[PDB]
């Protein structure tokens, strides 16, 4: 399975599929560092969108397969989300976080919106405070207000970090 | 930084060209990129400019596009034009 | 496909079907070049209601079939919103638009009341906020206050535009 | 199908079944003319309950079987609205609408609260907003003051009309 | 228009005492015209009227329906009588 | 069929089951007197519960039985609802309603709350509206100022009366 | 504007005559144009000027459409009548 | 069933999964005989997140493990609520309840958000009520002056307690 | 049927589940007589919450398997509600209502929220209003302020008592 | 009125009492009558009397159905006690 | 207090370490228990301090993760450099 | 009333310390009677005490549940102690 919404770009960069990164080395090095940590393995980001921050999360996929991943997370991969839908819909998206759990070799970066949503809330957000599944999340603060810190737990899961425009 | 945007502009300088079929000219090119971080506050210079660019690769494509020869974009009015058609006082 | 809810006027226009229009050309001038836009293809109009603006918008689509277009949208062609209900009913409207996304040739116009709504909210708001398919809107400001402005994100994906009384 | 709640009173004017009407000619031939507009074929009334006004309707009825109705609405046959619900109640209710909008042959008329609702909101609204099926509806101002109002595309999808105790 | 009405009560005329079997007195359908249009503020002589005549169609075929000859409604106690009835002073 | 919920005292007036009333004579000269309208054969009561209104209407099915009833309704006959509910629930409610219209040869009083209800409104409110079936239905004020009025065209069906403690 | 509307009605004003079967004179279509835009508040001259011209295509059609030999649109009346049946005061 | 969201820690820490805690003994000393209560047998937590607190509940459930935990609660066993979401979401959270009900066996802490929701209110805070089902929930007052607080029959439900940092 | 929610403590009581109360006994002999009233049977208690109340319930429930219940009650038999929640919920609720009018042999004590909901209001409230089902309610008037008195008609329904501490 | 009630009461005099197994004296009835009437605003005498009387019909049963011989109501007390431990100062 | 979460920490010191693979000095371990104490406001020496920790893992790890030997987090620059990295004047 | 809170902890006396396996001694229990209801607003002596009680029951038990042989509730520390571990001074 870990297929469909489940995608990764790493091979895709050791298959050259896309583009080399700059100047975020030390940004991703956090960003990278983060995983270290028993405590929060899992960064958010904060910063202007559409600025090469998937990119940048793609820097560490290529520091990844560039191995400048140390060594923990080497055998561990990308996980590039994908969005979408289709009766009920986040199940899937539910479903598959066992599977890559069960994974024992990935990591997943969520990408934008960490939601508050109708249909919601809770969503892996358990399983995320599972204290488990090295996931990486993204945004501007103006969403950052909410779902991490009204939580706070989440905050508790989550590591903020933000970069100017280069 | 405005100076990494104009190159990771210049990462997407073939694309959106061979999107317009123009030739950027640099100039524009950190033109916008000090001029959009002047005028512009809400998207950024890593977008931005390239909204601008693209759109000032649309103003010309779009004289280009259609009844106005250079398929360059020009350093100015690409920027000053469309940034003056964003702003004023050319 | 892509058809009941989805209709075209272009054709119509080629057909000759409805009216050729004047003066909000520069007006539209603007309105075009809305999609010109990696940001922000997709325009909103303010003003008075029934002065027109979805001629203004026949307007653009008729300088579509003009092909008073410039290039990147001459293939692309105009959808008029159609606006009608029938279990759940948004999903239709939501999935209508990975079918328009997948037509690879077009642009929807949203017409007015866009909509804060009991069964709602984000439909399409976030495919709309995917950064992708160029659409249109338009009403007048004093619902313009929410929408769009409310997220700003959505404002951050529409352009605002009014134009007086001829 | 097209029975229930679908009913008709013309057939039954051509039966005779109801009373013939004063006055309400040329108020009728307003009433009578909003179906020619491809803007809105869909009037609503206001005006003081319990007039005649849904006989103004059957005016209407009247001088179509009459066929003091001109051309186009000939073919075209009233509606007259059942009101009741029986799980769901308003699919039904919204079930119908393409039926008659199959129907390719008549007109309903919505008669007076057309509803806010708790159970509601947008219910045929779209399908009406569809820029289709011709329908006419009625009531008082101070119910006016907000469906049809509180769109506003409403308000573009009706058009507003009364008149005075005779 | 009050009068109207009538012509309208007039048209139904026929209708209620053919269902209530009376003979309607004009006299009596101007009255409560005028009178229900004075003194009743709520539904409408367009009704309103017919409501008190067909009441009052009634409260005579209610003699008329049980132990109180006449058929037809008169004009003033089929209004006043009722219209008292609905207020007072007659 | 025409039975549970269907049920009628008459007979049982006649059978003598139930108690003769007095004074509301004239009150129910009135409450017969509804009956007679084309317009509105369908009463409510206004008044304090559990004074003999119920038996007031008995009192009618009393002089139904006597024939203190005049000509048209003497065929007719009580029918006193049943209250009680039971997948769906008011369709059987719903139903009942032609086969009564299918008799012909009877009356119905809805008792008390004639309802605003969540799973409602119109149910039987437009066979109800239907202008047929000769039918009864009481209150106090409190009630009626919501469905019979919010309405007005239940209004419109529906004529109150109400009468003081004797 | 008031005149740009003229023009737009110019535009429909083949229209609803070739459906209403009339001849519009732009003496009325001026007409209306100021006069809406004087007396009504609430829908457009864009369409209350057809809406009246229409409405008034229909009046005359309607004395044209059956029993009152003009099939033009008077410039007054066609506003003015409609107009006054709008309101009042001719 | 009892899986997914139903998950315990005790086995974990009979596991030795976590963390040997110190010090909050004899504040575990009161969280503990908090279940004694016939009245309140279930526990909220006020202080500083992140602290150790749902520790502080694996403190418990050590000492549960530990059979520290005297003697009605030693065959009960921790359960650590899971968030997430997933049509409707909580009738899930709703379901789960019968069933650890059903269990004769086990006890779950509720963690932070006791919410006051839009989709919410009363989600088991009846069968809450039903004066049943041992649980634990936790906050820090800002929130607790609502939830437990608003009903106060919650607050009849609920025993506040709070401890500084260490 | 008639069990889970439905439950009593009478038998329980003759199994001397519970505890002797005292001196409630005039007090509940008010209690007591409540149910003599074709008006209301149904009383409701305000006072300070935990003191006995419900015992103090359970009181009748002696005095009536005491038989210090008189005659037309020694029949009737306590239920004691028993709250909780499970798609709907209250038509259960609902539903049990006429189980137990059916019963022809019991009494139900409800016991705190009486509750203005969100998901609520009248349910068996009509039923209730339905001028049957002797039941009893329990508050503090703070609640009692509220749904008794707001419609009035179940304060018309409802009989109010308070009792200080012993 | 509070006469009819009395009578209407009378209509249930035997029926609560064949259910109280009583026996109904009508000074107790024509007493709260009045009585009620003065003293109870809410319910109606229509039925608050018999209210009371239930009530009283169970005070004296009450008694009379457990430990406290007289199986009629007393005019007073089942009024009086009644209507007292209704309000006071009896 | 301060010291239990030295404790606490000593409690995780071999956690992160054993993920981070660093030797943790106790003199930073009461370092920032104090100096978090004294410069971190909002999250709580039970965590903010291992925060640092972590992170000081982290920085050093960072350093010692890719091109800057010591395993070991030294007292002050892991408290120090990153406090000093969340603040300044180290 | 704070006595029969006594005569109706009197009731729960056997309850709880057969629960908790003590000997309740009236001393205490009228004790805290007066004590709590001196001391403690929210919760009601009816309960209240017995919350102190059982509190009081369990801090015994507790003492007597593990390491501190009375198995009898004091009068003055289980009031007391409990009551000046709800407040102070004893």
């Amino acid at each position: 399975t870990l297929d469909s919404l489940a995608r990764d770009l790493t091979v895709i960069a050791k298959d050259g599929t896309l583009d080399p990164v700059i100047g975020r080395d030390k940004e991703i090095t956090r960003v990278i560092e983060v995983l270290s940590r028993r405590t929060k393995n899992n960064p958010v980001l904060i910063g202007e969108p559409g600025v090469g921050k998937t990119a940048i999360a793609e820097g560490l996929a290529q520091a990844i397969v560039n191995n400048e991943v140390p060594e923990t997370l080497k055998d561990k991969r990308v996980m590039s989300l994908d969005m979408g839908t289709v009766g009920e819909f986040e199940e899937r998206l539910k479903k598959v976080m066992e599977e890559i759990q069960q994974a024992g070799n990935v990591i997943l970066f969520i990408d934008e919106l960490h939601t508050l949503v109708g249909a919601a809330s809770n969503i892996l957000k358990p399983a995320l405070a599972r204290g488990e599944l090295q996931c990486i999340g993204a945004t501007t603060l103006d969403e950052y207000r909410k779902n991490i810190e009204k939580d706070a737990a989440l905050e508790r899961r989550f590591q903020p970090v933000q970069v100017d425009e280069p | 930084s405005v100076v990494d945007t104009v190159a990771i502009l210049k990462g997407l300088r073939d694309r959106y060209e061979a999107h317009h079929r123009i030739n950027i000219s640099d100039e524009a090119i950190e033109a916008a990129v000090k001029l959009s971080n002047r005028y512009v506050s809400d998207r950024f210079l890593p977008d931005k400019a390239i909204d601008l660019i693209d759109e000032a690769s649309s103003k010309v494509r779009l004289k280009s596009h259609t009844t106005p020869g250079m398929s360059t974009s020009l350093s100015e009015e690409d920027i000053a034009e469309v940034i003056a058609g964003w702003t004023g006082i050319p």
